[PDB]
């Protein structure tokens, strides 16, 4: 029919789709026959005793607590940066202060956790160090419980906080500067600006931005955690995708593991979907 | 809130550049004013020297006794309307009016009854709960307008207001323009590219050329007599033709162009120009008419049909005389048929001559 | 060709070691090229260098659909028998008994150390690390700073916090600062070894955290009730600074950086690599003296020496069922218990780290006045490591100080080491429960007292909840088995 | 933003809003600065009270360390092999795949683009994807790590994004002038395309380079081994030979000055070409 | 070449969509027809569907007695000039030009006459070598017409050509289209949202409101009697006025409008009036005068000034009837004051009336 004709023509390009969707198939969807597997067979009961663990339970009461931090403090960061490094006049140290701040993001996380480990060492490290001038003593960081939420979610500002702005104030860059000056013809402030024409108007930017965020809320923290959490801050830092890994992969229960997989994924899938709703909904 | 505004000398510098000049111009209470011409002279930056969006760089403005070159924006007493859409996409129409007025709020109640009046005015009474998203470009230029229009200004300033719209929209609020200026009388300078709008909407327009100011005038004065070859080429519906001749045996009387043609001169005193010296004829297309003049008295022009375009019940005719080829606006047909020779009858009152060096306006 | 080749034509093997966390087997060792050379046996390693933890890599190998011809390493006994039973490992009985003479002969001579290695199906699936020697561990402190600071040697418990506390408050380093840390180990586990001060085993041997026998009754140290009481005063002892804050980190530089340093006050460690600090920083630090204490008396009026070096370390190398020559790999084994292997798996290389004289190894005169510990040097270049080889003591004598000797001496004479912790024999049915839950077990353990050390955790608030967490986590079925296993072999 | 000064309401925020980014600027270049002085310290300087900032001692002697490391070469090797190889065929799946994708002529517009998108918001999850990575072979596999992690799904639908924002205008006089389809999009539709070929080859090239998790999940032999997995042992897990021990005492050098040598000999690379890159994007 | 292109009921249906209905035209070898009309129609469309970019759905269209619809568009013996310029910014001019006749034929195709001839037609020697980021978009579209005139075609396709060009611009390349119209003659059908165009360049004219087609007819034809409503409001420069009105008492007499105002009608035939009638009386701005100069009697009609937009020597007026406004094109630059009441002589022979249902011209 008008599919054959097409298709006699869109082939050449109908070609260049193909391996893609050969590729997707092969690394991304076959896995999900895995996901059916894993999940001899029965099952469902791995679930309950997945839902019964003292380490496990504590690892999601962990993950939404530093998705809640996430949220709080991580997200608003690079909006904030953004709108700052707008009110910047004088050029080049605007320049200069976007390659200062956006150059973090380059820096590996594995090479972040090691920045992280000697800075924070006692008796070594230059924090201590500093503290110790001042006479405040010191602390031995890592292996308090008390201290990891707050050492990563700072250190993840400096390291990505910049790079995320970078989206933010592309968008309030777009903006017909004829909304400020009129604006400014009525006689409005730089604050009266931000809050009345700036943000509302990079709004539907900050939102999109946030759905995507609120899609990989739980698995927050991955690598820094897996790379850094000591025996004494198992309780705090361990989150569900790091009980998935060392479960999964390091202490070789799969099926378990897997399963878990499969709660975290459905919970995403649902907090995502959540999220896009009331963000087109309520934001255009 | 009719007031007077005079500039004087002012200056405008970015960097090493000085896009204007020190323009000069005093404007009248009450009084329309255009600043139109090409793109690049200062029209939008002289403009906005007055609004205080660029800063005054030499030379002083002010608006009736008070010297506004230090003062702000908002305590000038000016309203600006600008080219893009200057309304927020997120509040309501009602709010994008009362905007200015919410900066300080001082109560509701004022604000309700300024924003009934502006809305009655534009006719936006039906918008109010509407939002730009959904409304038409020239919609939003009105409810632009209105956020001016409420703040009750001594001066309204328009940079470019008609720009965006398309052509249609264009004559419309052009017309919607002057009955406003009708309704309110408020003194408003408005900067257009376009010579049309000037042309009507004006009470004087003043054309700018790469800094300086060309000439001012009332729209007739600019169009009669043009005081160099630009504004001649410059307003106008078509362009004027403009187009080399010179003088040779005598003077006041004959004017030769290059088509191998001899113009006689009405004497015009005062006008004491050169025999040989190098000038510049001008005609408009509406002042030459075709064989029908009957004879032509005084021998005028000779012609060869390049082509004709019709268009209304007029029709635009090309004819080439020499190296270089006159427009002519004719009726609304004719057999012409490009390519054969024609003649053209040239009216005597209405030719425009201009030295080639200076280009000033001579005859 | 050589007389202790094992196989006309050369025969070149894949080997899993992977230990202590720190080393892989190098192909390209001297002592592995000298191995080679003598056995005409090459061993080509398959591990990551990159990998950290050494017990996990083995628990990926066994699970990746496939295994090497050879897998060795430290603290694999318990592996070596369970994976065994299932049959991921080959018996060495039949191929030891036709093709291995010099281990044949060792087990015939050594049935204690021949059945501390057997599984409870009788077979033997692994060739154990066999140590040589008495004692392992003793206490040692500055003499130096004791003297510098005019102050003598502490007999008791007492004296020795009051010592620590000397070393912790004023200037026993002479620097002006208070940067010393008056109590550093190489070994995380030795904090708790310091609740022998108040009467508490931390082991039943020289393996840590190991089990021990009182009165005809099986008892694990960390479960007991003293225990807690001694670990108050060691998280005592680590608030107050006396205790390294790294030390369950820092690890096997500590010495090196604590000593080297000059911020180190006291330590317990092995006599000879502990003694040999005081010929090779003795530039470096002018004054530094450390000398070999007798235990202080404790506070149940005893003198505890809890370490003692042991028959059959829970180490050494096996057999694979993908292995296509157990024969040749049999033999090669071997050759480590004869005595050109024993020569090379304990001294390196001839011509390079050592000679023969009189019919012995002597080493090199290079090696011995280096100021590295000789054994380190060894297990750089592929010696003292945890395979299936017989230790020769002499090796550790000729690098074994005077002042080293008579510490040892003194050890020895004042009977102050404890009996060692042999073992016992399980079937094949309740080892399934110990291998189930003590892994695990051991596990919570030593995070819970890491947790208590550091004081981010009071010992006396968590000690119910924590022996409710042992009795659920199966240490005390464990310990029922163990029992069992021990009444039915000892009664009269 | 705004040009003309004025307010004092606005010359107060925007003086203490340029001191705020100035000190937060500084915070953020502060650790980048520190170890690379403290790379050049010496170990006793480091080892106490020192540095705090600029170097002290000198001695320079920890990079000779990592210099004739030989495990780190190797490594930095395997990383630029990745990044280079990996970004290759990340841009042969995607350009040509998003190019496709743009034109909605495809049947498959609809279908395909779900098929696509659809792995962004779920995933398989981790262990599923590592057993499907060993039952096709791949494990411990330089190509396993190249064809592994190629294709996502942001990349794809902003290629096809700014593909589709080019007027049709250009591939339709193509088809009048006779080129059909591939020659189209090597000839007008890729040279049109270089800033979103930037930004992809971009993010593709730092996520090759920072890549840590999944090569050292799926690598074994060490000599596959992308710094990062190997800095991950010497960076963070900080436990070590007694033969470094050893040669930390012959040596002057620190355990942290070498850990400060090695993070800057590993983010010096990125220090370098990073300026140009932004000099692009920063117009 | 010289080729006849016939179109016969082709339509072509997106989705259930049909987005042409029935379209028919015949056009002759060598003319120039223009499609004109709204913004969404099936002009782009049509001219697309004829250059192959584009599937028929049905029916069929043959250039010569060549049948094209399946066929290739490098077959199809066409050129097409785009809106957007459709230029590759990476050859040179000369290798755009040259482009599609380079794909083969090199070594005795020899490409160097033809490139001559467009070059000189365009009128560029400085330009051969340039690249498309340098050129202005004028130049730009010029060697864009470049590439068609130089693959010598049998049928010319533009589609909105100068449509992002400027005014002062486009005037100059419609009249650089007539020329070259005149100068080569291959066939071209020429579409555009643009009037002016539309009654310039085109043989004949086609308008297409959305759907179907309006009206075809000389560019005269379509302006001295539309078809309806709409192609009298669309074509013509300014708009022809249009205001309800009605017959009463006689027919084939009298026309009354709003305020106080009738109309005495010429009767002319094929009429077919009606008393009582709804009906929209149309009258173009130039076909009303002022108050008569000479006239007179029972062709006026009685007004009150609204505004005067002075453009020129002509002058724009608004004059209020009744509720509804009619614009008249005056001699002026004479003086009339607004708010007074002021009489308009129309011109009898060219007023228009439509039903008010029907939408079609009944005079
Ligand atoms: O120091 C000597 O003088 C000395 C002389 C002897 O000739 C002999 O070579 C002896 O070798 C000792 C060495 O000195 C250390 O004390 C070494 O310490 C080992 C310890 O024995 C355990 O094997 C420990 O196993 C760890 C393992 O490495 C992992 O960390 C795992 O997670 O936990 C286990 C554990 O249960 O502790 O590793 C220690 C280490 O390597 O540091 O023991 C040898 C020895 O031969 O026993 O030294
Ligand atoms: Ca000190």
């Amino acid at each position: 029919e008008r599919l054959w004709k097409d298709i006699k023509r869109d082939w050449l390009l109908y070609a260049m789709l193909l391996p893609t969707i050969i590729w997707f198939l092969i690394f991304l969807y076959k896995p999900m026959i895995g996901l059916q597997m894993a999940f001899p067979w029965i099952g469902f009961d791995h679930f309950v005793t997945l839902f019964q663990s003292e380490q496990f339970i504590r690892a999601i009461k962990n993950t939404l607590t530093l998705s809640g931090l996430s949220l709080l403090f991580g997200f608003p960061m690079p909006i904030l940066l953004a709108l700052m490094i707008n009110e910047v006049y004088s050029k080049g140290y605007r320049k200069a202060v976007q390659t200062i701040v956006y150059l973090p993001h380059f820096i590996s996380i594995v090479i972040v956790a090691g920045l992280v480990v000697t800075f924070l060492s006692p008796s070594t490290g230059v924090v201590n160090n500093m503290l110790s001038w001042i006479g405040l003593d010191r602390v031995y960081f890592l292996t308090q419980p008390e201290w990891f939420r707050p050492i990563y979610i700072s250190s993840n500002i400096w390291k990505e906080a910049g790079f995320d702005s970078i989206v933010y104030l592309a968008a309030i860059m777009s903006i017909n500067p004829a909304l400020y000056e009129s604006a400014q013809v009525d006689g409005a402030t730089r604050w009266q600006m931000i809050t009345r024409i700036t943000l509302p108007c990079i709004v539907p930017t900050i939102a999109v931005l946030l759905v995507i965020r609120l899609g990989h809320i739980l698995e927050v923290g991955f690598e820094y955690i897996i790379l850094l959490y000591q025996p004494t801050t198992y309780e705090t830092a361990d989150v569900i995708s790091t009980y998935i890994y060392r479960l999964g992969l390091q202490g070789a229960r799969y099926d378990i593991a897997t399963a878990a997989g499969i709660f975290n994924a459905v919970v995403a899938l649902v907090i995502v979907l959540f999220a896009n709703h009331m963000s087109r909904r309520i934001t255009k | 809130m009719v007031a007077s505004v005079s500039i004087q000398n002012v200056v405008k510098r970015y960097d090493k550049t000085t896009v204007v000049h020190g323009v000069s111009l005093d404007i009248e209470p009450g009084e329309f004013v255009v600043l139109v011409g090409p793109s690049g002279c200062g029209k939008s930056t002289t403009l906005r020297m007055v609004a205080g969006l660029e800063e005054i760089s030499g030379g002083t403005i002010r608006i009736d006794g008070r010297v506004i070159n230090d003062l702000a924006p908002k305590d000038r007493d000016v309203a600006m309307v600008f080219q893009n859409y200057a309304l927020y996409p997120h509040l309501n129409v009602r709010d994008n009016i009362s905007f200015g007025l919410r900066l300080k709020r001082t109560k509701k109640s004022v604000i309700d009854a300024a924003v009934k009046t502006a809305a009655d005015i534009l006719g936006l009474q039906p918008l109010l709960e509407r939002k730009p998203s959904d409304l038409s470009g020239g919609q939003r230029q009105r409810v632009a307008m209105g956020r001016a229009i409420v703040r009750d200004p001594k001066v309204f300033l328009f940079d470019q207001p008609l720009s965006n719209l398309d052509a249609k929209l264009r004559t419309q609020m052009r017309a919607e323009i002057k009955r406003l200026h009708q309704r309110l009388g408020t003194t408003v300078i408005y900067v257009t590219h376009d010579q049309v709008e000037a042309m009507t909407l004006a009470d004087r327009i003043v054309v700018m050329r790469d800094g300086l100011i060309e000439q001012i005038g009332k729209p007739m004065d600019l169009f009669l007599h043009p005081a160099n070859t630009f504004v001649a080429s410059f307003i106008g519906s078509p362009p004027m033709n403009l187009m080399p001749a010179r003088i040779a045996v005598d003077s006041t009387q004959h004017v030769e162009l290059n088509g191998g043609n001899r113009i006689s001169l009405l004497p015009r005193a005062g006008t004491h120009l050169a025999p040989g010296q190098e000038v510049v004829f001008g005609i408009r297309p509406e002042d030459v008419t075709l064989d029908g003049v009957e004879g032509s008295e005084r021998a005028q022009i000779k012609a060869t049909v390049d082509i004709v375009e019709p268009l209304g019940s007029e029709s635009i005719l090309h004819a080439t005389v020499g190296d270089h080829s006159l427009v002519v606006k004719v009726g609304g047909l004719n057999e012409v048929h490009p390519g054969d020779p024609v003649t053209l009858h040239v009216d005597l009152t209405r030719v425009h001559l201009f030295d080639a060096q200076s280009q000033a306006s001579i005859y | 060709k050589e007389a202790t080749w094992v196989t006309d034509k050369p025969l070149t093997l894949k080997i899993h070691m992977h230990f202590r966390d720190k080393w892989v087997w190098d192909e390209n060792w001297p002592v592995a090229k000298e191995s080679f050379r003598l056995t005409n046996v090459k061993l080509q390693s398959v591990a990551n260098k990159a990998a950290t933890n050494s017990q996990e890599q083995f628990n990926l190998m066994m699970a990746s659909g496939d295994l090497p011809d050879v897998v060795g390493g430290d603290n694999l006994k318990d592996k070596f028998i369970q994976y065994g039973q299932e049959g991921a490992f080959v018996p060495l009985n039949k191929l030891i008994d036709q093709y291995a003479p010099h281990i044949k002969a060792f087990f015939k001579s050594h049935p204690e150390v021949e059945r501390a290695i057997k599984a409870p199906d009788g077979n033997i699936y692994f060739i154990p690390y066999v140590p040589d020697g008495v004692v392992a561990r003793g206490y040692f402190i500055r003499e130096d700073w004791l003297k510098k600071l005019n102050l003598k040697p502490p007999q008791n418990i007492d004296e020795l916090y009051t010592v620590l506390k000397a070393f912790k408050e004023k200037d026993p380093n002479g620097n002006g600062k208070a940067d010393e840390v008056p109590f550093i180990d190489r070994h995380p586990d030795e904090v708790f070894r310091l609740v022998n001060f108040w009467g508490a085993r931390s082991s039943g041997s020289d393996n840590y955290m190991d089990f021990y026998i009182d009165n005809g009754r099986v008892k694990h140290p960390w479960a007991e009730t003293a225990f807690r009481d001694g670990m108050k005063h060691v998280a005592q002892w680590y608030k107050e600074g006396l205790i390294d804050k790294e030390i369950f980190t820092r690890k096997a530089r500590a010495r090196e950086q604590m000593f080297g340093g000059n911020l180190g006050g006291f330590t317990h460690d092995w006599f000879a690599s502990t003694m040999t600090f005081n010929e090779g920083l003795a530039k470096t630090v002018p004054g530094f003296k450390l000398i070999p204490i007798a235990p202080p008396t404790n506070s149940k009026g005893q003198r505890w020496e809890e370490d003692s070096r042991q028959k059959v370390r829970p180490d050494g190398w096996a057999i694979t069922v993908k292995n296509k020559n157990p024969v040749e790999t049999i033999k090669f084994f071997d050759f480590y218990f004869s005595r050109p292997g024993r020569d090379i798996s304990n001294f390196g290389v001839p011509g390079v780290t050592y000679d023969i004289k009189n019919g012995k190894a002597v080493f090199k005169d290079s090696v011995l006045k280096s100021p590295q510990p000789v054994n380190n040097q060894l297990y750089d270049m592929g010696a003292q490591i945890p395979i299936g080889f017989w230790q020769d003591y002499d090796y550790e004598r000729q690098w074994t100080t005077p002042e080293a000797q008579a510490g040892i001496d003194m050890y020895v004479k004042g009977k102050y080491v404890m009996p060692g912790f042999e073992g016992v024999n399980m079937t094949r049915e309740e080892r399934a429960i110990y291998d189930k839950y003590w892994a695990d077990v051991r596990t919570y353990m030593y995070e819970m007292g890491q947790a208590w050390v550091m004081g981010t955790k009071d010992v006396d608030k968590t000690w119910d909840e924590y022996q409710r967490q042992l009795k659920l986590r199966g240490l005390y079925q464990v310990l029922q088995m163990m029992q069992q296993a021990y009444d039915r072999q000892y009664k009269n | 933003l705004a040009t003309p000064f004025y307010s004092r309401s606005d010359r107060i925020f925007g003086i203490v809003n340029a001191v705020l980014l100035g000190i937060f600027a500084l915070c953020a270049l502060y650790p980048i600065i520190y170890i690379f002085s403290m790379s050049i310290s010496s170990g006793a300087a480091v080892t106490q009270g020192r540095v705090f900032l600029l170097p002290v001692d000198i001695d320079f002697s920890a990079y000779g360390r990592v210099l004739h490391d030989k495990l780190f070469w190797t490594s930095y090797a395997n990383t630029i092999f990745y990044t280079v190889f990996g970004v290759v065929t990340s841009l042969i799946f995607i350009v040509p795949g998003a190019y496709a994708l743009s034109k909605p002529r495809i049947r498959g517009r609809r279908v395909f683009g779900f098929i696509i998108a659809f792995t962004m918001w779920f995933n398989a999850g981790m262990i599923p994807f590592f057993l499907n990575m060993r039952d096709l072979g791949l494990l411990d596999n330089r190509f396993g790590i190249l064809i592994g992690f190629a294709c996502n799904a942001f990349n794809i639908i902003l290629m096809r994004n700014y593909f589709e924002s080019i007027s049709a205008s250009f591939e339709e006089a193509a088809r009048m002038d006779g080129a059909n389809d591939l020659q189209i999009l090597w000839k007008v539709y890729i040279p049109l395309a270089k800033p979103a070929l930037a930004t992809i080859t971009l993010l593709c090239a730092i996520s090759r380079w920072n890549g840590y998790f999944w090569a050292m999940v799926l690598l074994r032999a060490e000599e596959k081994i992308p710094l990062q997995v190997y800095l991950k042992k010497t960076i963070v897990d900080l436990n070590v030979n007694e033969e470094f021990a050893g040669a930390l005492l012959t040596n002057s050098y620190s355990m942290e000055t070498v850990v400060g040598a090695i993070i800057v000999m590993s983010i010096i690379p990125v220090i370098i070409v990073y300026p140009v890159v932004q000099k692009y994007f920063t117009k």
